[PDB]
DNA sequence: GTGTGCTATAATGGGAGCTGGCACGGATGCA
DNA sequence: TGCATCCGTGCCCTGAGGGTAATAAGCACAC
RNA sequence: GGGGGGGGGGG
């Protein structure tokens, strides 16, 4: 909205055109650093406003967002590697 | 076959048990006084906790189904200890087993006597719907109460069960009501403030015509209110609303829509301390050693705590006057360095 | 707050991961709140709807049980029998995972007897602990209707 | 006896004692059995055919049976009732679950397979396929029966004070709210020993409890905020749909260094 | 200020049915 | 084999509206 | 076997 100071929707259609353009970093921009990957925009905005070019880009937040809800209905989700071994996404908050 | 529906199963239940004549209620109450002094009565013999004794007959009378931890007891209730329990009670001489058979009886009387009471219990809920809880919520409490007055219940004074029952029940259904209701508690003394609060505005607004100014609600409260604690008392008795709710007419934009996050440092600010961070540390090493981490142990940038003069003297080994001295000098280097360069005064805010 | 225990105590980096002993909260980031989970420790199982309501039921087909079977076993409409006891129900044995209605588990667990009221003033044609058979008149305007047994709850007369 | 020490009827002298004119009949399906010395057995315990009932061993019971010690007649009835094991609920399903063995019913399935007719053996199908992925997946059919329910974290279902003062929270609050409340309900009410309707009310609804926390409006009516009839936003409905996870916030997105204007 | 107990005519099955305008596909009981 | 019932779907972005809603006794000790 | 539905403008 205009009002409370928010930004465009990149919607669906707009992620299919980007992958029918074959644009695999601009789409991972739009859906990372721009939005929802909080160490990533941090970084971002940091290397920017230093002249330099913007980082890696990270976990989205909503990942995690969905990792904890589907925890929450009883339902294990694991992230593996190519050895099949666990790969952790909160890096070790979320484990004791 | 009421499938879903829970209320029309309940109901369907609890009328299956007969209603009590008075006669069969007499018998059953001084079954449960009768037991319950037989159960003091092998206390005293045995030595023994009496709950425990209650607990291993209720047990025993109930069955193997419900075996489990008493609050209360402070041994573990397994089926090894009741067994143990069971065998020396039998133990017992021939006087004392009429002891055991009637506490035995007793409790089954008790069993009898709660399960026949329960539409009491019912048509006393039925009146307090629409104050927060759900109908099985209030007839579940309502239940405890009437459970409570159960254990409570003299016969010798003649008086009928519902009687007494019903003060129980009612107060049961009100304590749960003014203390679960609520998604921010609120204690039961200052709920009933506000109920009271609430009637007397009701009242002033009748006779009054209009709804009253927090002065006149105030005056008929009495001695101890002025129009401040009212307000203070309204500002106290809000609920919260929910994040899900349709702002407009819509199904599809809700609340949260429009709530933004004030607690995570936007990446405006963050980068704003980033570069103040790394600007102090500029500033910094265009001092000496030592007198930079003088000042580092000080402010908390090293191990994030503030440490004395004394403390940092200690740990360069020098008197505390020294520490204070080159503490100085360096304050001063540091107030020269910014007045010449101006690179922190943006940092102000 | 960020790396700041309840109390106040510890309000800062220099302890990370120590429990305060006082509010008892670890010193850690603040968005940690996203991550930990709690869990509630129920008294009594409750089974996933998601494996209940989902046609075809997994837990029905697993236990070979109909939709409506399950659904009164469930929400407690129904009982199942997971030991028959060497128990008989109308001349058949129970037999293991048969579905027993209210009445049927009742007169199963705790036997079958009924209360026949007498209308005042009118005495009981049997006596005390006398056997009577289905039917036999235990009262002018009483008939019974099971063979057993005739107790008496409450004599007026001495 | 009466309450009071009058009223009460003390024999004149040597004589024997009749009553008539009873209240109430009751007929019990039982067997009597008179006794003399000390009984054995107490109420409410079950008995075998050839259980010691008084008398030290003399008088032994012929049927299977509870015991009702009546000291007034000063008589053992057994009344005709067995020992039988039946529950209700997911405590039997979970007991149910935990003795499948999903060889056996592989193996008897896999007999069934070969049967001529096409509906049997497409249900044989159905159900091996449902066996095979429980065996192959490596997960205990008794896993589907919950006993720990997860707590999601706070932020993620936040109690936030919005600008004006008031406060703004989540569904998933109120519906832990309800769930927590019925479970300390019947551990209160298991732990006072409370009659078996009570109970089972307890555990019945707790069960609704957990069903509308994880999936509202599934079955039955929905839980709503009181006052109102819009329904509580469970864990389900915030997965799926077009205002769910997966549409509004993982395959679109709004973006940072956005505008618009006219064209 | 907050948490808890208790009180003695007799009271014993709620809420009334706020009703009917989408429609088509699929999947399983149930004949 | 042909019916009957339940559950699942039904275009995208943006703006402005503006949201808060009918109540059952209290009092006495305790810390 | 027993209760449905998100307002209006722009493109
Ligand atoms: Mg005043
Ligand atoms: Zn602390």
């Amino acid at each position: 909205g205009k009002a409370q100071f928010g930004g465009q929707r990149f919607g669906e259609m707009e992620v299919w055109a980007l992958e029918a353009y074959g644009a695999a970093h601009t789409l991972q921009e739009m859906l990372t650093l721009k939005s929802d990957d909080i160490e990533g925009r941090n970084a971002a905005y940091e290397a920017i406003i230093k002249g330099e070019d913007v980082p890696e880009p990270s976990v989205p937040e909503s990942f995690r967002v969905l990792v904890k809800e589907l925890q929450a209905l009883a339902l294990d989700v694991q992230t593996l590697d190519e050895k099949d071994n666990p790969v952790d996404i909160f890096e070790g908050l979320a484990s004791k | 076959i009421s499938t879903s529906d829970p209320v029309r199963q309940y109901l369907h239940e609890i009328g299956q048990v007969p209603l009590l004549t008075l006669e069969e209620e007499v018998e059953l109450a001084r079954k449960v006084e009768e037991g319950m002094e037989a159960i003091k009565k092998l206390s005293e013999i045995t030595g023994l906790d009496p709950d425990l004794i209650r607990e291993v007959v209720r047990a025993k009378i109930l069955g193997s189904a419900r075996v489990r931890h008493i609050p209360g007891l402070k041994e573990t209730l397994d089926p090894k200890t009741v067994e143990e329990i069971d065998q020396k009670l039998k133990s017992l001489p021939k006087e004392h087993k009429r002891y055991l058979h009637i506490a035995r009886e007793g409790e089954a009387a008790r069993q009898h006597l709660i399960e026949a009471n329960l539409r009491l219990v019912v048509s006393i809920a039925k009146k307090y719907t629409g104050r927060g809880l759900s109908f099985l919520d209030l007839i579940q409490e309502g239940n405890q109460g009437l459970i409570r007055a159960v254990e409570k219940f003299e016969y010798k004074r003649r008086f009928k069960f519902s009687t007494y029952a019903t003060w129980w029940i009612r107060q049961a259904i009100n304590r749960a009501i003014a203390d679960q209701a609520r998604t921010i508690r609120i204690p039961v003394h200052m709920v009933e403030t506000i109920n009271k609060l609430s009637r007397t505005a009701r009242q002033l607004q009748q006779e009054l015509g209009r709804e009253p100014t927090y002065e006149e609600i105030a005056e008929a409260m009495g001695p101890g209110w002025d129009a401040k604690r009212v307000e203070e008392t309204l500002k106290i008795a809000q609920e919260p609303v929910s994040l899900e709710t349709p702002i407009g007419d819509e199904k599809d934009s809700f609340y949260g829509d429009f709530i933004p996050d004030e607690h995570l440092p936007s990446p405006v600010d963050a980068a704003t301390q980033s570069l103040l961070s790394e600007e102090l540390e500029k500033a910094l090493s265009k001092l000496s050693e030592r007198e930079a981490m003088v000042l580092k142990l000080r402010k908390g940038l090293i191990d994030g705590r503030e440490h004395t003069l004394e403390e940092v003297g200690a740990f360069f080994g020098v008197t505390r006057e020294r520490i204070r001295q080159i503490e100085n000098k360096a304050l001063r280097k540091l107030k020269y360095h910014e007045s010449r360069t101006r690179k922190l005064r943006d940092f102000l805010d | 707050k960020d790396y700041e225990c309840a109390c106040g105590k510890y309000k800062r980096q220099r302890f990370e991961g120590k429990v305060c002993e006082r509010c008892g909260v670890e010193v850690t980031k603040s968005i940690v709140r996203r991550y930990r989970m709690g869990h509630i420790e129920l008294a009594t199982p409750a089974a996933h709807i998601w494996f209940v309501k989902d046609v075809p039921s997994k837990i029905g087909t697993l236990l070979d049980l109909s939709a409506t079977e399950l659904e009164q076993v469930l929400y407690f409409s129904k009982y199942i029998v997971l030991d028959p006891k060497g128990a008989i129900l109308n001349g058949v044995p129970v037999e293991k995972r048969q579905l027993l209605t209210d009445e049927e588990y009742r007169e199963l667990r705790y036997g079958k007897q009924e209360t026949y009221p007498l209308p005042p003033g009118v005495d009981a044609l049997v006596k005390d602990g006398e056997e009577v058979v289905k039917g036999q008149e235990l009262a002018p305007g009483v008939v019974s209707r099971l063979d057993g047994v005739a107790l008496y709850r409450f004599p007026r007369r001495v | 006896a009466a309450i009071d020490p009058e009223e009460e009827v003390i024999a004149e002298a040597e004589g024997v004692v009749h009553l008539h004119e009873p209240a109430s009949i009751l007929v019990v399906k039982a067997r009597v059995y008179p006794f003399e010395d000390d009984v054995e057995v107490s109420t409410g315990d079950r008995v075998a055919p050839g259980d010691v009932l008084a008398d030290g061993g003399k008088v032994k019971s012929d049927v299977y049976g509870r015991v009702e010690v009546d000291l007034v007649r000063n008589v053992v009835r057994v009344v005709e009732s067995y020992d039988i094991d039946a529950r209700m609920g997911a405590e039997a399903i979970q007991q149910l679950l935990k003795e499948l063995d999903l060889e056996a019913l592989e193996k008897e399935l896999l007999e069934e397979m070969k049967h001529p007719s096409r509906a049997r053996r497409a249900k044989a199908r159905k159900r091996l396929e449902v066996v095979r992925a429980f065996l192959d997946s490596g997960n205990r059919p008794e896993w589907m029966i919950l006993e720990a329910v997860p707590v999601l974290p706070p932020d993620l279902r936040p109690m936030v004070q919005v600008d004006g003062g008031r406060f703004a929270t989540s569904d998933l609050n109120d519906l832990y709210r309800r769930l927590i409340n019925r479970n300390n309900r019947l551990k209160k009410l298991l732990a006072q020993g409370a009659p078996e309707i009570i109970i089972r009310n307890e555990k019945r609804m707790l069960q609704e409890a957990v069903d509308a926390l994880l999936d509202n409006g599934r079955r039955g009516a929905p839980v709503t905020n009181p006052g109102s009839d819009r329904p509580l936003r469970s864990l389900t409905d915030i997965l799926s749909g077009k205002q769910g996870r997966f549409r509004q916030n993982l395959l679109g997105k709004r973006v940072d260094y956005s505008g618009r204007s006219v064209i």
